[PDB]
RNA sequence: UUGGCACCUCGAUGUCGGCUCAUCGCAUCCUGGGGCUGUAGUCGGUCCCAAGGGUUGGGCUGUUCGCCCAUUAAAGCGGUA
RNA sequence: AGUACGAGAGGACCGGGAUGGACAUACCUCUGGUGUACCAGUUGUCGUGCCAACGGCAUAGCUGGGUAGCUAUGUGUGGACGGGAUAAGUGCUGAAAGCAUCUAAGCAUGAAGCCCCCCUCAAGAUGAGAUUUCCCAAUUAUAAGAUCCCUCAAAGAUGAUGAGGUUAAUAGGUUCGAGGUGGAAGCAUGGUGACAUGUGGAGCUGACGAAUACUAAUCGAUCGAAGACUUAAU
C-alpha cells in the first residue's frame, strides 16, 4: 500500500511476527486472555476457519464452531495483543476462499 | 397551467438579452483544430 | 475511463471491437470524438499482446478482436489477426506505448458533432 | 433483531417452548433489543405438564441472537439462532436447569443467576 | 492557544493498552510560517496570519496557480520565505508570543490533549428532499402516486404566500462544519503527523484546520 | 492476593450470622469463570438480609468492590460474587427447588 | 357546538375521515420555579409564574369518535375554506 | 448521605460520576448491503464434414464471491455548563399614621423563559468598510493582471469552483506494487476409464498508488489604468 508511505509507517510497531500462517479450512487454537478482575485465565476456543479479508492492522478472520447443539462464531484481529498465540493443527483441501455452505 | 395574460413587447425582448449566440475562437483564416 | 455511450452492455462490447479492427486494416478512419478516447485505450492493450507473441497471447488477441476478415491486400489474403503479430508488431519492438494519435477536424452537418481523424504511430 | 411480532425459542425446563414479542422495556418509542433485555412476551406452544401453560403473558430475557455484539477489544460474536429465557418479579428464572450456551454480557447485566448455571459460557 | 494547518491523507486503527481498537485520521502538516503579525492599533484585532504549502516562483508565461505572482511573492519574501498556496488566519492565541517568519512545529501538541477540527464537507449534486432533509417517502402499492415527494407547502387562502423556511430540493454539499472536542493519540515528529481520535470532515487530499478547544 | 487464602473468612459472617449447611464447592478442574463457591440458607425475611449486609464490608476489608445484590429488597434469593467466592443466601425452601448441589453433583465438597 | 338571518358566489367557491408535510395561540398533559395545607416522610391536593423544547406502538367493526390488552418522564385541549 | 429534616423506620440539600432512549450532523478503519467493461463454476442450442480450448443471444442465460465508489441497520462527536438581569414568591433597613410594613426615597434576593456566551451565511451594510503587497504614458497604444481556447476531477443539471498547460507528471498508455479471485494454458508421472496429483499460492485483473516524456495539452488571439473639484491641515 504505497499511496505516499505516510500510514503504513506510522502503524509499524503495532505489528507482530509471531502468528503462524493458515487459509480457510485449516483447523486452529486461539488462546485468549480475558479479565475480569484483578487477574484472570485464558480460555481457549477452538474451531475451523471460514473468513480472512484484508491487509495491515486491520485484519481479520473468524472461526466456526458446534457447541451442545448451537453453532457459534468469533472473528479477531490478527495484531492484538490479547491473542497471546495460534496453534494450527490440522491442514486441508477446498476450492473456495469464503465458505458459508457450513451455514 | 394556462396564461392568464397576454405577453407584452418588452417582456418578451427583455428576456432574450442572453439568448444569442457566440464566436469561435482565432488563429491566424486557420481553425482551432488541437 | 468508464463512458456508456447511450449503448447498453451488449451493445458496447461490439461497437468497440469492430473500431479495433477496420481501424488495423487502414490504419486512419474518422469519427466522433467520445468513441475515440476508448478506442484509445482498447486497441494500446492489443499491440502488447502482439509483441509476446506466445501461444497464449493469441488466444486472448481473439476475444476482443473481430472475426476472421479474408482481407485482400496487393496479390495476397490476411486475416488481421496474422497481420497484427507479424507486422505492426515488427515496427513497434522497441518504443513504449503511445501509438495512437487523435486530430480534430471540424463538425458535422447533420448532428452538429465533433469529428475526428485517429490512426497509428 | 428483537422487537414486535418477533418469535424466539425457549432455552429453560419451565414448559413454555415458544413465544412471540411483543413490546421492549426502554419507552422513548423503542424499536429493537438484543442481549441483556427485558420484554414482554406470551406463548404459543409449550409442553403438556408443567408450570407455565398457554395463553399466559410474561416477562423475559435474550440469551442469543443472529447479530452478535461489538466487544470493546475489537471482538465479534454471532450465533445461529435465537433464544431467550422466562423470568420471574424476583428478578430471577422461573425453571431451574439452562440448556444451550449464553453469552458473557449477562455478567455485567445483573444476570449472574444464569450463569450460575449454564454448562458453556462463551 | 496553539493551532497548525494540514491536509486529511486517511484513516486507520490501533491498539491501546488493553488490546482496545481506536480509529484514527492521519493528518500531515508541513512547512507552516508566520507572515504577518496583527495589531489593534491599525486592524482592531490580535491575530496570526500563517500558510502552510509551498509553491514555486514567478514566471513569465503564466497560466496556473503552480507558479507564484508579483503580489504574493512580494509578502512571502517580506517576511523571508517562500510563496504559500494556502493562508489563514488564527485569531483565539496568545501574540507577545509568535515571533515573525518562523516554523511551527507539530511538537506543540502533546498526546491526549483535546481539539477541535474544522474543514469543508463533500460534495453532492443536485439532491432531493429526503436524502437532504431526510423524511418520510410514501406508499408504494395500493394505489398510490406519490412515492418520493414534498407533499404540501402551504395551508389556503389564508396566508396565501409561502413562508421561507421551507424545505425543497436543492444542492446540499461543500459547505464549512467543525466537529468539537476530539482526543489527541500519538504525534510523530519526523514523518511530520498528528493523529486525532474520530472521523472528520472533507476528502481525501484536502484541506483541515486544526485548533485548540475552548470548552471545558 | 490469592483465593484458597480467603475462604475460611468467607465461612465467617455466615456462621457469625448462624448460617445452615454452610458448605462450600470448588471449580478448579470444572470451569473457567469462578474458583470456589459458598452455599447456605436462611429461614426468615428478616434474617436474610443481615447475613448477606455484612459480607458487604468484609469485601471492604480486603477492599474489594461489590457490585450487585439482586433480589436483595425481594429477599428472596441474593448473590453477591466476587469471580472468585459467591455467597448464594436461600429461603428454607428455595434450597429443595433449584437444588444447586445435584446439578453440580460432581463436584468435590466440603463442609463448614 | 346544534342553530337563527339569507349579505357575496348557481354563463360551477367542486369532497367527511386517514397518509406526507409543516405553522401559530394558552384557558399547561410532562419536565422547570415556588406558595399553601390534615405535606409528620413519602404521596399528594389547591391555586400562582412559565410556551424554550417535548409529546407512543397495535386488535375489533366505515369508523369521525368509542371500548380493550401492552408500555411511557408524559401518552395535552383549540385555531389555520 | 442515611447526615439537614424526620416521633424511629424513611428522607433530602450537597455534589461526584457511571450506563443509557429518542433526536440532529460529519465520515467508511471495523461489522455488513450493492457493485451491468473484474475472477472461477455451470445447462441448452448456432458457428470450424469433431478434439474442446474460445465467442454470440437466452432477466447480466443462471449460481458462488467480490476492488474503487455512494451508503446504514455500522463507526465517532453534540445537547451545554457559565454569566447579565427579570415573573411570581422569599426578605431587610424604611416612611406611611409613632409602632407597622417586601417598594413609597431606598435595597440584596431568585425560573428550562428573555439578550450575551457555542456552530453557519454575510459590505448591492448604494451608511457599498479595513489592512498587505504588486503595476504607471505617446486621443493612444499597452503594463500588473486576468478570460477565450485544449488536458482532467477532490467539483458538477448548464454556467461556475478547483487541479495543470513542453522550463510540463495534467488524463491515457507502458513498466512495478497493492487489494480481489482461488491454482490457467501446455507438456510430464498415476488411473482400463471419467478423473486427481507435481512443475507454480499459478495465471488474469475496470475505477486506487508510484515511477517514466512514447501520444495529445500545438498553433496562436482578444479585453485591459494613466489619481476630478472645492474646503481644511501639510
Ligand atoms: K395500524
Ligand atoms: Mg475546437
Ligand atoms: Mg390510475
Ligand atoms: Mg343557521
Ligand atoms: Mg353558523
Ligand atoms: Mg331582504
Ligand atoms: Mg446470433
Amino acid at each position: 500500500m504505497t499511496n505516499h508511505k505516510l500510514i503504513e509507517a506510522v502503524t509499524k510497531s503495532q505489528l507482530r511476527t509471531d502468528l503462524p500462517s493458515f487459509r480457510p479450512g485449516d483447523t486452529l487454537r486461539v488462546h485468549v486472555r480475558i479479565i475480569e478482575g484483578t487477574r484472570e485465565r485464558i480460555q481457549v476456543f477452538e474451531g475451523v476457519v471460514i473468513k480472512r479479508r484484508g491487509g495491515g492492522v486491520s485484519e481479520t478472520f473468524t472461526v466456526r464452531k458446534i457447541s451442545s447443539g448451537v453453532g457459534v462464531e468469533r472473528t479477531f484481529p490478527l495484531h492484538t495483543p490479547k491473542i497471546e498465540k495460534i496453534e494450527v493443527k490440522r491442514r486441508g483441501k477446498v476450492r473456495r476462499a469464503k465458505l458459508y455452505y457450513l451455514r | 397551467a394556462v396564461p392568464k395574460r397576454r405577453t407584452s413587447k418588452t417582456r418578451k425582448n427583455k428576456r432574450r438579452t442572453h439568448f444569442k449566440i457566440s464566436v469561435p475562437g482565432m488563429t491566424e483564416e486557420y481553425k482551432l483544430s488541437h | 475511463g468508464y463512458r456508456k455511450l447511450g449503448r447498453t452492455s451488449d451493445q458496447r462490447k461490439a461497437m468497440l471491437r469492430d473500431l479495433a479492427t477496420s481501424l488495423i486494416i487502414s490504419e486512419r478512419i474518422e469519427t466522433t470524438e467520445a468513441r475515440a478516447k476508448e478506442v484509445r485505450s482498447v486497441v494500446e492493450k492489443l499491440i502488447t499482446l502482439g509483441k509476446k507473441g506466445d501461444l497464449a497471447s493469441r488466444r486472448n488477441a481473439a476475444k476482443t478482436l473481430r472475426n476472421v476478415e479474408i482481407l485482400n491486400e496487393d496479390e495476397t489474403t490476411q486475416t488481421a489477426l496474422q497481420k497484427l503479430f507479424g507486422e505492426i508488431a515488427e515496427r513497434y519492438t522497441e518504443r513504449q506505448g503511445g501509438y495512437t494519435r487523435i486530430l480534430k477536424q471540424g463538425p458535422r452537418r447533420g448532428d452538429g458533432a465533433e469529428s475526428v481523424i485517429i490512426e497509428l504511430v | 433483531m428483537i422487537q414486535q411480532e418477533t418469535r424466539l425459542k425457549v432455552a429453560d425446563n419451565s414448559g413454555a417452548r415458544e413465544v412471540l414479542t411483543i413490546k421492549v422495556l426502554g419507552g422513548s418509542g423503542r424499536k429493537t433489543a438484543n442481549i441483556g433485555d427485558v420484554i414482554v412476551c406470551t406463548v404459543k406452544n409449550a409442553t403438556p405438564g408443567g408450570v407455565v401453560k398457554k395463553g399466559d403473558v410474561v416477562k423475559a430475557v435474550i440469551v442469543r441472537t443472529k447479530s452478535g455484539v461489538r466487544r470493546n477489544d475489537g471482538s465479534y460474536i454471532k450465533f445461529d439462532e435465537n433464544a431467550c429465557v422466562i423470568i420471574r418479579d424476583d428478578k430471577g428464572p422461573r425453571g431451574t436447569r439452562i440448556f444451550g450456551p449464553v453469552a458473557r454480557e449477562l455478567r455485567e447485566g445483573n444476570f449472574m443467576k444464569i450463569v450460575s448455571l449454564a454448562p458453556e459460557v462463551l | 492557544t496553539k493551532g497548525i494547518l494540514g491536509r486529511k491523507i486517511g484513516m486507520t486503527q490501533v491498539f491501546g493498552e488493553n488490546g482496545e481498537l481506536i480509529p484514527v485520521t492521519v493528518v500531515e502538516a508541513k512547512e507552516n510560517v508566520v507572515l504577518q503579525k496583527k495589531t489593534v492599533e491599525v486592524d482592531g484585532y490580535n491575530a496570526i496570519q500563517v500558510g502552510f504549502e509551498d509553491k514555486k516562483a514567478y514566471k513569465k508565461d503564466a497560466k496556473s496557480n503552480k507558479y507564484a505572482n508579483k503580489p504574493a511573492e512580494g509578502h512571502a519574501k517580506k517576511a523571508d520565505a517562500a510563496p504559500k498556496r494556502f493562508i489563514r488566519e488564527f485569531r483565539n492565541v496568545d501574540v507577545d508570543a509568535y515571533e515573525v517568519g518562523q516554523e511551527v512545529s507539530v511538537d506543540t501538541f502533546v498526546a491526549g490533549d483535546v481539539i477541535d477540527v474544522t474543514g469543508v464537507s463533500k460534495g453532492k449534486g443536485f439532491q432531493g428532499a429526503i436524502k437532504r432533509h431526510g423524511q418520510s417517502r410514501g406508499p408504494m402499492s395500493h394505489g398510490s402516486h406519490f412515492h418520493r415527494a414534498p407533499g404540501s407547502v402551504g395551508m389556503a387562502s389564508d396566508a396565501s404566500r409561502v413562508f421561507k423556511g421551507q424545505k425543497m430540493p436543492g444542492r446540499m454539499g461543500g459547505n464549512t462544519v467543525t466537529v468539537q472536542n476530539l482526543e489527541v493519540v500519538q504525534v510523530d515528529t519526523e514523518n511530520k503527523v498528528i493523529l486525532v481520535k474520530g472521523n472528520v470532515p472533507g476528502p481525501k487530499k484536502g484541506l483541515v484546520e486544526i485548533r485548540t478547544s475552548i470548552k471545558k | 492476593m490469592n483465593s484458597q487464602e480467603l475462604l475460611a473468612i468467607a465461612v465467617d459472617a455466615i456462621d457469625n450470622k448462624k448460617g445452615e449447611d454452610t458448605i462450600s464447592l470448588e471449580m478448579k478442574g470444572i470451569s473457567d469463570m469462578t474458583d470456589y463457591f459458598v452455599v447456605t440458607h436462611g429461614n426468615n425475611e428478616r434474617q436474610v438480609q443481615a447475613i448477606a449486609r455484612a459480607v458487604k464490608e468484609v469485601a471492604n476489608e480486603q477492599n474489594i468492590e461489590v457490585k450487585r445484590m439482586e433480589g436483595y429488597n425481594e429477599a428472596r434469593w441474593i448473590l453477591i460474587d466476587l469471580a472468585d467466592v459467591v455467597v448464594h443466601v436461600f429461603h428454607k425452601d428455595e434450597r429443595n427447588y433449584y437444588n444447586i448441589e445435584k446439578l453440580y453433583q460432581d463436584a468435590p465438597l466440603e463442609s463448614y
